[PDB]
């Protein structure tokens, strides 16, 4: 009575076994064919302490088992025997998928249409998420560059204030106001240029502050729609599995 | 940090022809100066000081030479422009300004640090500001490898230096397969030695017929005998003259920088074996040893400025593992929809969990605070050396769980110390598509971007600094665990069957216990070590300690087998050290260059910066410039990736510190690529909506400018440093009609005898597509050819060059005299037919190879076609069409463009998985059967099928090597190879769960079905529409 059993999963791949065993992390289990060449020999996947362990059900002289004592007449008897020894906990049931042929088919198209519209929104959110992340890192380094630029022009001011100090004293004494106003014309040009640079840096600091808030809101929208997107994938896959039966 | 764009200024791709530069003088004045975008800093400084005399304080300005320029670069660094020959556009300024300053410090040390930082991508001063003692300990300790590698180059110099720069390009074995030996005239080869006589290059040739296995010195000896044959020397005088001067010359490949400097047989050199198979005349150039040794500069290795309590054993602490989650700073989540958050944690040894995962209590999203001690189901002594904490903050919303931010920590630091005390961990974002609640395979360490959710942690303290035990302690404990087998005929037969199994095979729990119980018998069959290691209970001190002893005295294994022990599945330092020991003693420089893509990738799996694999790869990079060249580009190509920027940056810095004069050549290549990236970025972004004719006008105008001509001429090809790229043939350069509009470039080969190899060297530069998939497919095609050729199966592939040099940027080698199947169809008539004539290909090939050379061309088409049929079947390359299949004028069929064959594998919404069917077009069978109408039954088709069967089984014999090469690539950021399930398809095609005879019948079934599947469908070729 192996085809009647819920835990027997025909010929599924190793990828689908590990996919159907992630949140269920205790003693969940299922059985499947070991190989097409063997056919009569099957394999039992059990959860254990995290890693999905695989134990083969040997078949010789009609009797089944794991070790030398083949004290089991059928594969179904072998599994039911180890459930009673535990009292293995939860079977991965292919039949149990709770929600007529017309209603199951029309509502499947509705869940698939809704899943594809929400998948499209996740692609739009992710494209803007990565674009925003790239632009934030650029603005973060552009601020470091502006900081070093300002430090260089500040050192240039301290260089001018030191060298011009002795020449301004000479021209004040000599009454040469033309040369005092010529050095001051260049000083107030250097100082106005620093104001233009600090205004540019602070202008970019606010763009970075606002783009960081945009990024946090894109990530909130992604994290709020990611669980909705996974439960819709699991719902539509159950409607297709029941539609085949 | 590394630059985000190759633009000449921040947010500006190209500077205008003239630009206003704010020059900050040393007297304190500020002068705005108009400069040309291509002006050198020498010109800009001279023009600045002329104008400076007009401004005030001109009396305080010393000579121009006494000063140097400074500015902020786009890497946010204060660069001192020592090299004043640099153009304004090539300076990478943040904004147009330059400060004139008195130079300070060691000029020569600062020049080198600029050259290292430029080749790396980031400045060297960034590594100085890193406070992590592991990062500074790596920088200091790795220089031991660099000093040892440089000491090897000056051991028997200048020959040792010549061998480093020009390593002999050889095959791993000197045995020539029977098909290669049969191409020799009675075992002999006819070669042509060339010499330059007059200064204007008056050449002189010497045709010699010599044994294929003559070492280059015996080739030189025969050339000396031919030149001194009519000089009245006695048989004794000639013998002593030959023996005296044979060691005074060296041979060089005509047309490229490939030298025959080592005592390998001539035929073992790849160029000569290639000439043997292709039936080409080897053209070598003889020259004096001093002619090459005078060209080699002795660049000395100067040491940099950066080069200058009780402990209890882990096994003493008899207690359960405990980790306390204090709190997270923030989490990007909406208070509505998501109800609560929690920190899922787990202790892992690679991908396998060592125990049941332990979660914190659920807390509201707005207040992430736990202060909960988590207890794990493993005792502290049972922690293996590679034990790691993998954690993440998850959300709850039947009930759905989703990860928000993840992070992992090494429970043992680089000094073997167990983690203790408080520590902050900046978490990483969840990758696209990862629905798993933990990311064990993800990068281990705190996120450098400190503007991320930070989780505070606390590890228990045990009075003293806990350290992992010594090997003396582990060896003694292993002998204790044995004091607390049987065998039968079935047991030896079962062990041999398990060792031959492919790595991806399912190992049962009974098989795991069977291998562990007979672990001492396993040493007799050493190829089973990977299976036995998976059977070890890694969360058991007793089994791990005993395994360590078996690894200690385990016999060596083939390097191809040892490579498996470096993938994600084997994280233990003792297993990885064993793998590196096998590669140190057995991996030849030919095979190391062959598998360098994977060996650089498995560096990412290493827990610590300094380790035996990196010390091994950096030693081979610094003692073989061919290995070193691709070691540089494979690491440089991933410097944009912040996940590995620091690891690969520190490694590239150590490479550049001691690579010698080659750092100058790599900077030339980096400059040239930066210009091509910037030029193509303009065409890709702003000038994208413009016409092909308009884009070409812009391309010509920009490429002619002096900054471009200097940067893109006279530099070594990154695809093959033996090829020099001289003057650029601008009339031959063009934007190609292909995806992402790749740029076709053409350069003169500046070699003196370029005429005897290739006059022009053409390369396709592509900006947009990820070339890692093409690089890996081409590597596999080369490895398949290499297996077949070594086995004696003459199947000729064309694994043309492909190299990724950045984020979705790369170079593809141009194959000369080749055209797509559609280009053959269009070239040969057409008349608007809708259905291409199937015989067109045969006719084209007939015209290209008329007369005697006809039968040879058909044989080459058959041999190349057979192996591409097998390769495309095994790898599932189903995206083949008349525009991505090419045939050379000589008949060699080969495939191109391998970035898109896995796009439709996904299967979503009932598309039956889109199984890749085996197919062979009627067009090719007509070529194979020499124009026969009933081509599916000829004796030529019979031989063709036999070629494919033998080749298919030859790849199936080495199935574990291909599975291992892909298994090592899982850690790379390639989205096509993330889990072992992406490789699983190769087991369906190779039929690994079947016998060899059953797999041969399986392949024959798929090949006979391909004859039916090769339907001549009545549909047009442009759109494919049936009536
Ligand atoms: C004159 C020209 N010759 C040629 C063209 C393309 C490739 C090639 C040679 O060498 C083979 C390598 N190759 C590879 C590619 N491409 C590839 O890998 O992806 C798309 C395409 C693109 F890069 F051009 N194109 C070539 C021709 N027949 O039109
Ligand atoms: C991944 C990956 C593969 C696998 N091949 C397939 O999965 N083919 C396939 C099957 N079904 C469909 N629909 N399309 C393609 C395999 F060869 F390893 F098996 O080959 C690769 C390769 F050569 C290079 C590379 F960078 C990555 C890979």
């Amino acid at each position: 009575s192996l085809q009647d059993a819920e835990w027997y999963w025909g010929d599924i791949s190793r990828e689908e076994v590990n996919e159907k065993l992630r949140d269920t992390a205790d003693g969940t289990f299922l059985v499947r064919d070991a190989s097409t060449k063997m056919h009569g020999d099957y394999t039992l996947t059990l959860r254990k302490g995290g890693n999905n362990k695989l134990i083969k059900i040997f078949h010789r002289d009609g009797k089944y088992g794991f070790s030398d004592p083949l004290t089991f007449s059928s594969v179904v008897e072998l599994i039911n025997h180890y459930r009673n020894e535990s009292l293995l906990l939860y079977p991965v049931s292919k039949y149990q998928q709770d929600q007529n042929i017309e209603a199951v088919g029309k509502k499947l198209h509705e869940y698939n249409t809704q899943f594809q519209e929400k998948s499209r929104e996740y692609d739009r959110l992710y494209e803007e998420y990565t674009r925003t992340s790239q632009e934030i890192q650029m603005k973060r380094t552009a601020i470091e560059a502006f900081n070093e630029t300002i430090k260089i022009f500040e050192e240039q001011c301290q260089t001018q204030e030191r060298y011009s100090k002795e020449y301004i004293e000479k021209f004040k004494r000599e009454g040469n106001e033309k040369e005092i106003q010529r050095i001051m014309h260049n000083y107030d040009k250097l100082k106005s240029r620093i104001s233009e640079i600090i205004d540019s840096r602070r202008r970019l600091e606010e763009d970075l502050k606002k783009q960081a808030a945009e990024y946090r809101e894109i990530d909130k929208r992604m994290n709020s729609i990611k669980p909705d997107l996974i439960q819709l994938r699991k719902t539509r896959d159950q409607y297709l599995m029941w539609l085949t039966q | 940090p590394p630059r985000p764009s190759s633009g000449e200024l921040w947010g500006i791709h190209l500077m205008p022809p003239r630009i206003l530069v704010e020059c900050l003088l040393p007297n304190g004045m500020i002068v705005t100066l108009e400069c040309l975008r291509e002006a050198t800093l020498i010109t800009i400084k001279h023009e600045l000081f002329k104008e400076a005399r007009k401004y005030p304080l001109h009396q305080l300005l010393q000579d121009e030479s006494s000063y140097i320029f400074v500015s902020v670069t786009q890497e946010a660094e204060r660069e001192e422009f020592f090299d004043e020959t640099r153009r304004l556009c090539d300076l990478r300024l943040f904004q147009p300004f330059l400060k004139v300053i008195e130079p300070v410090g060691n000029r020569e040390e600062k020049i080198l640090n600029r050259e290292i930082g430029f080749a790396i991508g980031m400045p060297v001063c960034e590594f100085d500001m890193v406070k992590d003692p592991e990062v500074q300990d790596f920088r200091r300790n790795i220089l031991n490898v660099c000093k040892e590698a440089v000491d090897l180059r000056d051991l028997n110099s200048p020959h040792s230096r010549a061998m480093y720069v020009y390593p002999p390009n050889v095959e791993s074995s000197p045995e020539l397969p029977k098909h290669i030996y049969n191409k020799l005239d009675k075992g002999q080869i006819i070669v042509v030695i060339w010499v330059i006589v007059s200064p204007n290059n008056d050449k002189q040739k010497y045709t010699l017929k010599i044994n294929h296995d003559c070492v280059p010195e015996q080739v030189i000896a025969e050339a000396i005998r031919k030149k001194t044959r009519s000089m009245l020397l006695s048989s004794e005088q000639l013998k002593l003259c030959v023996l005296e001067y044979q060691g005074k010359y060296i041979l060089k490949v005509c047309g490229c920088d490939e030298y025959f400097l080592e005592k390998y047989p001539l035929s073992q050199y790849k160029y000569i074996r290639s000439c043997i198979m292709l039936g080409r005349m080897p053209n070598l150039m003889l020259m004096a040893k001093e002619s090459l040794y005078s060209q080699l500069p002795m660049d000395c290795f100067t040491m940099p400025s950066y080069s200058r309590t009780s402990t209890k054993s882990l096994w003493v602490i008899n207690s359960a593992l405990r980790i306390k989650i204090l709190c997270a700073t923030y989490v990007n989540v909406n208070i509505r929809d998501i109800d609560k958050i929690y920190v899922r944690t787990g202790i892992y040894h690679g991908g396998e969990p060592l125990c049941d995962n332990v979660n914190t209590q659920r807390v509201p999203c707005s207040n992430p605070r736990w202060n909960e001690w988590l207890n794990y189901d493993i005792y502290i002594p049972d922690l293996p050396r590679a034990a790691r904490l993998c954690l993440s903050i998850c959300s709850v919303k039947k009930e759905e769980h989703c990860p928000l931010a993840w992070g992992n920590i090494n429970l043992f630091d680089y000094t073997d110390t167990l983690v203790s005390g408080k520590m902050a961990l900046n978490l990483w974002p969840v990758p696209h598509g990862l629905e798993d609640l933990l990311n064990p395979i993800g990068v281990t360490g705190s996120n450098p971007n400190k503007e991320t959710p930070c989780l505070e942690l606390e590890f228990d303290w045990f009075s003293s600094v806990v350290k992992f035990p010594d090997m003396s302690v582990i060896e003694e404990h292993a002998n204790w665990s044995v004091s607390r087998n049987e065998l039968r005929e079935n047991d030896k037969e079962q062990l041999k069957a398990i060792s031959t199994r492919d790595p991806l095979s399912e190992i049962t729990e009974q098989e795991k216990d069977f291998l562990w119980s007979h672990r001492h018998y396993c040493v007799t069959i050493p190829e089973i070590l990977p299976k036995l290691l998976l059977s070890v209970k890694w969360n058991s001190r007793d089994e791990v300690a005993q395994m360590y002893c078996l690894v200690k005295d385990w016999p060596p294994i083939k390097p191809e087998q040892a490579m498996e022990l470096l993938d994600c599945n084997y994280p233990d330092p003792m297993v990885r050290g064993f793998a590196v020991r096998c590669l140190e003693k057995y991996l030849t420089d030919d095979k190391l260059s062959q598998y360098l893509i994977q060996l650089v990738q498995v560096l990412k799996y290493e827990q610590y910066l300094d380790n035996l694999l990196v010390r091994f790869l950096l030693k081979k990079a610094l003692t073989n410039q061919r290995i070193g060249h691709f070691f540089f580009w494979h690491l440089k190509s991933e410097m944009h990736n912040k996940t590995v920027s620091q690891r690969f940056g520190l490694l590239l810095e150590s490479y550049c510190r001691a690579c010698g004069m080659y750092l100058k050549h790599l900077n030339r290549q980096v400059e040239a690529m930066e210009k091509l990236i910037n030029l193509t970025d303009i065409l890709k972004q702003e000038k994208k909506d413009e016409t092909q004719k308009v884009q070409m006008k812009f391309l010509v105008e920009q490429m002619r400018r002096p900054d471009f001509m200097d940067a893109l001429q006279g530099f070594l090809s990154p695809l093959n440093p033996a090829h020099q790229l001289g003057n650029l043939r601008l009339e031959e350069c063009r934007i190609m009609s292909s995806a992402k509009r790749p740029l076709w470039l053409n350069w003169e080969n500046p070699d003196i005898m370029s005429e005897l190899l290739f006059q022009n060297n053409e390369i396709i530069f592509k900006n947009g597509d990820d070339l890692r998939q093409d690089m890996l497919t081409l590597q596999i095609i080369r490895i398949m050819e290499n297996i077949w050729q070594n086995q004696g199966l003459d199947l000729r592939m064309l694994p043309y060059g492909c190299l990724s040099i950045g984020d979705c940027v790369g170079l593809i080698e141009v194959v000369r005299n080749s055209h797509t199947i559609m280009q053959i169809q269009c070239k040969g008539g057409l008349k608007g037919a809708l259905q291409f004539n199937s015989h067109t290909l045969h006719q084209w090939l007939k015209d290209k190879n008329k007369g005697e050379i006809y039968d040879a061309a058909i044989d080459l088409f058959t041999r190349s076609c057979a192996g591409y049929c097998v390769a495309t079947f095994i790898l599932g390359i189903g995206d083949r069409h008349n525009s991505n299949i090419m045939v050379k004028d000589d008949g060699q069929l080969f495939h191109i463009d391998f970035g898109h064959f896995l796009d439709h594998k996904k299967k979503k919404f009932g598309y039956k998985r889109e199984r890749v069917p085996f197919v062979l077009t009627q067009d090719f069978l007509i070529v194979i059967s020499k124009g026969a109408q009933e081509c599916t039954k000829t004796r030529e088709f019979e031989r063709f099928q036999e070629m494919c069967y033998k080749a298919y089984l030859a790849i199936r014999q080495h199935a574990n090597l291909f599975i291992n090469l892909f298994s090592m690539m899982l850690g790379s950021g390639m989205p096509e190879l993330q889990s072992f399930d992406d490789i699983a398809y190769i087991r369906k095609t190779l039929a690994l769960d079947k016998t060899e005879q059953e797999a041969l019948e399986y392949f024959m079934k798929q090949m006979n079905d391909a004859r039916h599947g090769g339907w001549t469908t009545k549909m047009d070729w442009i759109f494919h529409t049936i009536k």
